[PDB]
């Protein structure tokens, strides 16, 4: 008799496959066994992994019913673990805390349909940005997206994803807008980036979020964009002096705007 | 090991000394090794439908007996590849032969074994880890758009005894190697899968997300869904003209598989020329559609066996990319030509036909093809949800609705965008006949609409009611006369004209109407139905009152409003952003309300 | 009211799913009981085979039954290696009785080159001369064939008759 | 929330009914299992070889 | 119908010829 | 009981489409079931389509793809297809051939019944009498179904006949002024509609009564053929032995006819009328007529075959023979469907021959017949008045014409228009009918006797 | 090359219509050519339609009359039909079998090309976007032809399709912002038709560039099976090897299909519709699909088949399959011919599927597509208005309906109507179309964008 449309042999192979994948996901998101509640909740399937077996041994156990062989329940549990692992990996440089991880797990497990969750949609958007930036080459669009996604990962690690933080929603929307905007709309890209750095409550959002080299490169990018159409070499030298700033800041942007208005008057 | 040819009759060879040959098994007939498929056994003699011209095949010719059925090489190299009906790569044949002809019995690999692919294994995998069919054990950077997730073949399983490190590998290099029951199976990045077998999935989930074509009529009145199943007429002006290329350029789909089952020569040439030049905006860049589309071409003069296998090859590629975790929009240029091929092969086999000469299993074959569609929780441990959305084209003889293939299709497909010959003659494009065309996915899409476009369902209901009332009133108007019509009837007729001419009429060649976003569609329908309801309210309220209002009064007062509603279709999403279009439609609604307040 | 009715409909859906799962669970328990009974029958047959006299009679019956089902001029009896002497005696007894019953001359050899798996409970397998027709009279197959037909009686005996069923025809 | 708790109590009642049914099935089995098995094995051992009725000589 | 009946008769005759 | 061992043959003489022609068979049995093992171990079932000499033509349920001579074995089970029937298959989802697809166990047989059954004796059949309420007003107050009637639903491709069928399955029951059951058979039903049926019945809490047989469009057509026989064998067991009133809802008799055409072509029988088998009338009669009340038993089998009239042609062989065999019709109108009325049941062309037996005092109520007749008359007059208004104009209409138009609108908006999950008891249906009839004064209700008007008109 | 001596068989086993069934054949080669010497020395040729062991069902092109078993000598050439092809085939006349009938010598082969042709890789087939200015407004204006396209002329018995084809042949030329070489294949054309075409070519001076293949009515009816393939092989030679823009005319695909039906009936194959072979679609496609251009080459093969629809039925199998294959059709109307219009091209059912990419700015003009669309729409509405008038009467027609009728009259009088020797450039055709469109006000020209209405209407 077919189970779920698969021949029983395929079903009982998929059971052991899911068990092994759950073990792999646990080993990936917690190699040190810190997440004790998760370990306990998934113990019935991680036993076959902690203790060493053979594929055919686990398949025979599943056939006999010793293993949890309800493929639907196993798929749900594996999806919970996979979503948690995706959240951890998308912010891999900015790892979060154990209590936050466990609360996120609890919200997941409580969720009726985790695949369709707004949590899942947010994780998809974050993975979209990260995938775009993985192999991205230098350009103002990519640099602004990288800085914005680093701060987004910081906020995600801080406040999880189950909590629909207004700042996180704004970061998601602005990052997706910048991603979708054409590469030739440089003025619009700069407009969105400067609007974000203005509207962030923190005066200097990228103080510790980004490395110093990239912070200086962002400052240089802003100064270079301000450079064209400068009525005075003195104003160009003032821009160079502002270039000494270690990182971008609201006051730095306001100084750029002041110089811009000076050049508006002079031109 | 190998048999001998006993007789030949067109594509139907008959090979003797084939005692153990299996049904639908592959054989190579002749000294040129023409591909053939065993379709019948009689003792030690096998009838073979041959996939190439059989002229010059002589009795006694060797018939190699390959152990596998008709199967496709699924792996890196599919995307952007133009394929014959049986996976033969036309472009590779051209490059290899340096001639414009398809040599008979050509045996070039479907997937090139010389292109180095950037392979990165799934990091969490290790020697000894358990894997099963569907397990994505690595990813090939096929191109900027599609990440080819190398899946363990279905019906494979075991312990990973060796996983290749990240690097560059051929399509023939051994990339994974896994043991099961002591037997070691070595897997490269290409897996051979029979085209006539459904690729297994964990679970076929219900379709609950729209597949947005570019047309307002199809998107609103008769929605399609991801994992859907659609029948669409092959009438000229519509179909290949706009809809196919619009699905290609933009839609919810992540991959496109376009199978030209029985395409005419120059029209297939048109497809092969246009598609490699179409571009779409992805992540702020313009990228060729070929980076995510594959074509299975089969002209009408190619062998009928290949014409029959074209649909299966296309659907198998679509199923592979569905198992990848993608949404694959498949477009069959003509299932009618597929049915013609089936009828001809049935005649050559001397089977008893059903009505109109088609085989009595035409419906079964059509179902086996269509029902391979759907949204599925793909096999494999890494959770993913793919889909295959089939759009099969039916072109009956002289627009026949009782055509056997059309009836079999209507018995299977859930969406049907019927053809209005009258609209086609008047040049009303799309030529969809909204009275017999249907979509059964409206119920499943209620959840999607009631969360994203909450107000669209009542608009659709009212629009359909208005169109049906116009259909009922036009008969009376042209039978008897227009003088006896009530004011409400006049509102219905003129609003129906407005909707038909400027909401259901979409020219797909203009920069502004090439693809109509669903926000544009819903906003337009909302404005039109709001005008309908408010005009009817005014007319009915002023009825039985001294200051009676009539359709003539309304039109004379606000011809400007009618013109603006008519020009609403001209909004261009590319430059008139979503916010701008929504604001303009809100302004039109405000003007409508103000003008009707002044009237009242 | 829409919210309240949606909540009530979700509650009804959950309750109906729970009832369906409960019904399927009790049915699964019944099926597992039936499977346990059949497994015990298999084990008890495996113990019965150890009674040489009873197993001798049973092998005679099975071999003759396969012969009568096959009705070929030549026959090859395939049997367990440990059962070979008993199967030889069974064939010796069956050949004359088969001839009497059918009036047809018969040759019955015993395959000494390819025996049945040693883990099989018992019985035989009668192939024709060219081995293209076979009659499996192994104890496993016979027990399965008998039990599947006996399921109505086993159901009635183990779980009582259906009080609703008034007419048997 | 309170009514969901009450319906959970009813769900526990359904589970109790399921367990009661399973125990009843087990007891009703245990009662007649021996006779069922004895009769089944008796009819398995009773062979009665016989040719196909359509066979004629 | 006449054509199909004729074809069936011819197929039967051909089968007899082969037998 | 069959005690003799099953015979397995490797003598495959040839394979032709869905047929494996085995040779050297020992007394082949027609309609015998035969399980064949392919070279690679795949197990398939089949039915002995034709028997000749020592040969046996086995139509394989699945395809013949991969089957070969010299390696494919076929074990002849020695008996025709017998299904295991019990009451416990009430609340189960089976495929076309009976194998459960709800992840439950295999049916523990209470009996092993031949699917083909035997024709109910005409002298033992009894006139259906009482009514089975489907909860749909348009077929309760106007086309009521009697206990034992065969009343099909006619519809075209795209109309919501499957949704109406699911609603009837969820709402059907006795008038009630646990002896009722529903056997839903679905044939040639795409995966989407099959999942819809299954999940709907599971969710709406009526599964305890419903035995669901699903034959997906891509499942074997021979399985499609045997699905209705499985469903009706279960219905006969539950009705004529367990004594409970069974409603059999057979969906897509057009798909069943397509399967029948395929099987005929495989048998190499020439096409009949409109390309269908000549005996399709006998086959459809064999299916339908396994229904009705019987003498000395308290159960019954009501049938509601559902048809997809191809090309909306009532003269097509399938609907024509269905009308010849059955006792009514419930039309699903494309015009109403387009106007967005649910259920889009047209009551003018529809009919239920045994409505008079289904209704009346002690079955539904005293006034059912009079209310139904007056509603039909007023509805026809309303359509006529609409046609007249289309020519003369609203002003030229008289007060009676305005009343008739109002009743037409409110009858299509309150009586017909129901909603998928609105279960109306027949008393609610008649109350709605009286609300609509009270649009007119007592005098224009000429088809309701004054004895009934004086009692039910007021209020 | 084949050096082995050929085998001659006096073993003829049966003659049945055009078929000659030989036996005891050493390794029959399918589609092989045979030479039958009759008892009296008459030499004929045949093609092996099928082989079965030591049998071979030869198909004699000249007919089997006069053949006897025991004396006919069938010499098996050992090779498929490889016709000789040479450039000097231009300016020659050949019977259906390729032999000279102009008192010239046999074709001195530049090459030997298989008549079945060499399939062309679709990846290297150019899309024809160069318009052919046929000079016929009914085609250029509304059903334009692109060089390399396949587009038949559907007509009937008695219509001037031969005249239209001759006009297209003598006027075909590219649009002025390379002269066509004509290959003719007449199948079943009476002596009158063949003489008409030959005289027309001679009078217009293209005979040096014309290569005829005549198979008159009295000629053998199985030779027209190969005649079109001979013509298309010669066309492929001249186009893809000699770099000549070829125009292939095929007079009667109806006669070719009748030959196909005759051979199929002699073979007792399972028939298609109307007795035509089930493989008629593929046989027709192997002829039509040989048009078009290719990469690297400079020539082309424009294909203009001509059909005689039986009973003027466009649903007949021949026109149906020819429409399925070829890109459009030019439809000759019996009503127009009776009303004395020439060309009698009914532009409603006829279309050109490459016209959209053949017309437009740069190719012909900005307004071509819109003018054609509006002309078609107005013509269809005028035909509908005419149908309504035939029932209700002109006095009930509105001003716009009268405008549509006037447009229909002037459209069939000025646009479709045209002298047989008058070639209207595409610009003149568009000017006529605009003069006819000016009948309606700009508000009634819905399919013409305002950007073009404001540029061409006011003039």
């Amino acid at each position: 008799i077919k189970m779920g449309g698969l021949t029983s042999e395929q079903y009982h192979s998929q059971v052991v496959g899911k068990i092994g994948y759950i073990a792999r996901c646990m080993q990936t998101i917690d190699p040190e066994n810190n997440l004790k509640k998760i370990r306990e909740d998934y113990q019935d399937v991680l036993i076959w992994a902690e203790k060493n077996y053979r594929f055919e041994e686990i398949l025979e156990a599943s056939k006999s019913g010793k293993c949890p062989n309800d493929l639907d329940a196993l798929s749900r549990r594996s999806l919970i673990l996979q979503e948690l692992l995706r959240l951890v990996s998308s912010i891999s440089p900015f790892k979060m805390k154990l209590d936050l991880i466990e609360s996120q797990y609890e919200k997941m497990k409580q969720h009726v349909n985790l695949w369709k969750s707004d949590y899942h949609v947010k994780l998809n958007q974050l993975n979209q940005l990260t995938d775009y930036l993985k192999n991205a080459a230098p350009t103002p669009k990519n640099n602004f997206l990288r800085a914005m996604t680093s701060v987004l990962q910081m906020q995600i690690a801080q406040y999880g994803i189950t909590e629909d933080n207004e700042g996180i929603n704004q970061l998601f929307k602005l990052g997706l807008h910048l991603l979708a905007m054409a590469n030739e709309k440089i003025d619009e890209q700069y407009h969105l980036f400067k609007g974000y750095v203005k509207d962030q409550p923190e005066e200097s959002p990228f103080e510790g979020i980004l490395p110093a080299e990239d912070q200086k490169i962002l400052v240089k990018t802003m100064i270079d964009y301000a450079m064209p159409k400068l009525s005075s070499k003195v104003l160009q030298d003032k821009l160079s002096a502002l270039s000494s700033s270690d990182v971008l800041t609201k006051t730095l942007l306001d100084s750029i705007d002041r110089i811009v208005k000076e050049n508006e008057k002079l031109n | 090991t190998f048999g001998y040819v006993h007789g030949v009759s067109g594509p139907v060879v008959t090979a003797c000394d084939m005692a153990g040959a299996a049904m639908y098994e592959l054989v190579r007939v002749g000294h040129s090794e023409l591909v053939g498929e065993i379709i019948r056994l009689e003792g030690d003699m096998a009838t073979i439908q041959v996939y190439e011209e059989t002229s010059g095949v002589s009795v006694g010719d060797p018939v190699l007996r390959t152990g596998k059925p008709l199967s496709v090489e699924l792996g890196p190299g599919i995307m952007g590849a133009i394929f014959d009906g049986i996976q033969r790569p036309l472009s590779d044949i051209s490059s290899q032969t340096q001639s414009i002809y398809i040599p008979r019995g050509v045996n070039v690999s479907a997937l090139s074994r010389d292109i180095k692919w950037e392979f990165i294994p799934s990091k969490n995998l290790r020697v000894g880890s358990h894997i099963t069919g569907g397990d994505i054990y690595g990813i090939v950077n096929e191109n900027s758009l599609i990440k080819h997730k190398i899946m363990l073949p279905p019906r494979s399983r075991g312990s990973v005894t060796y996983i290749a490190p990240p690097g560059n590998y051929d399509a023939s290099d051994v990339v994974l190697e896994l043991e099961f029951e002591g037997v070691k199976e070595k897997l490269s990045m290409v897996q051979v899968w029979p085209v006539r077998q459904v690729r297994p999935v964990t679970e076929k989930l219900p379709a609950n997300h729209p597949l947005l074509t570019g047309q307002r009529v199809l998107d609103a009145l008769f929605p399609c869904v991801q994992g859907g199943t659609t029948a669409i007429p092959g009438a000229f002006g519509c179909g290949k003209t706009v809809i196919s290329q619009s699905l290609s350029k933009y839609s919810n789909s992540d991959v496109i598989i376009y199978v030209g089952c029985g395409e005419r020569g120059n029209e297939m040439s048109e497809v092969l020329r246009d598609f490699p030049e179409l571009t779409m905006e992805v992540d702020g860049k313009v990228e060729s559609i070929m980076k995510r589309t594959a074509l299975v071409a089969n002209t009408s003069n190619m062998p009928v066996a290949a014409r029959e296998a074209s649909i299966y090859t296309g659907i198998t590629l679509s199923e592979y990319f569905r198992d990848m975790g993608y949404h694959v929009s498949m477009m069959a240029d003509s299932t009618s030509r597929w049915a013609e091929a089936l009828r001809e092969i049935s005649g050559r086999l001397a089977e008893m036909p059903a009505d109109s000469g088609y085989p009595a299993y035409l419906g079964a074959r059509l179902a086996s093809f269509y029902e391979r569609a759907g949204r599925v929780k793909c096999l494999g441990n890494p959770e993913r949800e793919g889909s295959v959305s089939i759009v099969g084209a039916v072109s009956p003889p002289g627009g026949d609705f009782s055509d056997p293939v059309t009836s079999a299709t209507l018995g299977i497909v859930q969406v049907f965008w019927g053809l209005d010959k009258k609209l086609a003659q008047r040049k009303h494009f799309p030529s969809v006949n909204w009275l017999i065309s249907y979509s059964k996915y409206m119920r499943a899409l209620d959840e999607y609409y009631d969360k994203h476009f909450t107000e669209f369902v009542p608009l659709r209901t009212k629009a359909k009611e208005i169109l049906q009332e116009e259909e009922d009133l036009a008969e009376i108007v042209q039978l008897v006369g227009k003088a006896s019509l009530a004011e409400t009837d006049k509102i219905t007729l003129e609003v129906a004209k407005l909707i038909k001419d400027d909401f259901l009429q979409q020219n797909g060649y203009t920069p502004y109407d090439r693809f109509c976003p669903f926000y544009k569609t819903v906003g337009m329908l909302s404005n039109m139905i709001s005008f309908y309801d408010m005009a009817r309210r005014a007319v009915e309220t002023t009825a039985q009152s001294d200051n009676k209002i009539t359709w003539s009064i309304i039109r004379e007062h606000m011809g400007e409003i009618l013109y603006k509603l008519s020009s609403m279709k001209f909004k261009d999403p590319v430059k008139d952003g979503e916010a701008k279009i929504k604001a303009d439609y809100a302004q039109l609604l405000e003007d409508m309300q103000n003008a009707f307040r002044s009237l009242e | 009211e829409k919210k309240e009715k949606q909540i009530e409909q979700q509650k009804k859906i959950q309750m109906s799913n729970l009832m369906n799962q409960a019904r399927l669970k009790v049915l699964r328990a019944r099926d597992d009981l039936i499977t346990d009974l059949l497994n015990e029958a298999k084990q008890r047959l495996s113990k019965v085979v150890k009674d040489t006299t009873r197993y001798q009679v049973l092998l005679d019956g099975l071999v003759l039954q396969g012969l009568y089902q096959l009705l070929e001029p030549r026959m090859i009896v395939r049997c367990r290696k440990q059962d070979f002497p008993l199967v030889k005696a069974a064939v010796q007894k069956a050949i004359p009785m088969y001839k009497i019953a059918t009036k047809k001359d018969v040759d019955v050899q015993i395959d000494l080159e390819a025996y049945l798996p040693e883990d099989i409970a018992g019985g035989v397998e009668i192939y024709n001369g060219d081995r293209k027709i076979k009659v499996s009279n192994t104890l496993e197959s016979r027990l399965d064939l008998i039990a599947q037909q006996m399921m109505p009686e086993v159901r009635g005996a183990l779980f009582g008759a259906n009080a609703n069923r008034k007419f048997l025809d | 929330q309170a009514a969901m708790g009450s319906q959970g109590n009813l769900s526990a009642e359904v589970e109790q009914a399921t367990r009661r049914q399973v125990q009843g099935m087990q007891s009703s089995q245990q009662r007649n299992r021996e006779r069922v098995l004895t009769q089944l094995l008796g009819m398995v051992c009773d062979v009665r070889p016989q040719v196909h009725p359509n066979y004629r000589i | 119908f006449y054509r199909l009946k004729k074809i069936q008769e011819k197929k039967k005759i051909i089968k007899e010829k082969s037998e | 009981y069959l005690s003799q061992p099953r015979l397995t043959y490797k003598t495959v003489s040839g394979v032709n489409g869905p047929l494996v022609i085995l040779d050297h068979v020992k007394f082949p049995r027609y309609a015998e079931i035969v399980h064949l093992t392919l070279p690679d171990g795949t197990k398939r079932s089949g039915q002995v389509l034709e028997v000749s000499g020592s040969k046996a033509v086995v139509q394989v349920f699945e395809g013949t793809s991969g089957i070969d001579a010299k390696k494919t074995s076929c074990e002849f089970t020695g008996d025709i297809l017998r299904t295991p029937v019990s009451e416990d298959m009430l609340g189960r989802v089976f495929n076309g051939s009976g194998k459960p697809i709800d992840r439950g166990p295999v049916v523990l047989a209470e009996d092993f019944l031949d699917i083909m059954g035997q024709p109910i004796n005409p002298q033992c059949r009894i006139y259906p009498e009482e009514m089975i309420q489907t909860g749909i007003s348009a077929i309760d107050g106007m086309n009521s179904i009697a206990r034992g009637q065969k009343i099909p639903i006619f519809s075209a491709a795209g109309l919501p006949h499957n949704e109406i069928a699911a609603q009837i399955c969820r709402q059907a029951g006795l008038v009630k002024k646990e002896n009722f059951a529903i056997v839903f058979a679905a044939m040639g039903v795409n995966m989407e509609t099959a999942r819809f049926f299954k999940s709907d019945f599971e969710e709406n809490g009526s599964m305890d009564n419903v035995c669901l047989f699903l034959n997906l469009a891509n499942d074997p057509t021979i399985e499609r053929i045997i699905t209705p026989r499985l469903a009706l064998t279960t219905a006969e067991f539950l009705a004529y032995q367990c004594e409970k009133h069974v409603l059999v809802i057979l969906t897509d008799m057009s798909s069943y006819a397509e399967a029948l055409r395929e099987v005929s072509a495989a048998r190499e029988e020439v096409p009949g009328r409109r390309g269908f088998p000549g005996y399709m009338y006998t086959d459809l009669a064999t299916i339908y007529e396994r229904a009705g009340r019987v003498e000395g038993r308290n159960g019954s089998i009501t049938q509601i075959p559902i048809l997809t009239m191809p090309n909306d042609d009532i003269t097509h062989p399938i609907p024509d023979l269905t009308g010849y065999i059955t006792e009514g019709q419930i039309y699903v109108d494309r015009q109403l469907h387009n106007r967005q009325i649910y259920p889009p049941i047209n009551v003018l062309p529809s009919l239920s021959r045994l409505m008079k037996s289904a209704i009346g005092e002690g079955m539904t109520r005293k006034d059912h017949a009079d209310v139904s007749n007056q509603l039909y008359a007023c509805y026809a007059i309303g359509k006529d008045v609409q046609a007249m208004k289309a020519v003369v104009g609203e002003e030229a209409l008289t007060s009676d014409d305005l009343l008739y138009l109002e009743f037409l609108q409110k009858f299509e908006k309150n009586f017909i228009t129901q909603g998928p999950y609105e279960n109306r008891t027949v008393y609610e249906t008649l109350d709605i009918g009286w609300q609509l009839l009270r649009i007119f004064p007592k005098e224009m209700l000429k088809r309701i006797p004054q004895s009934t008007l004086s009692e039910f008109y007021p209020r």
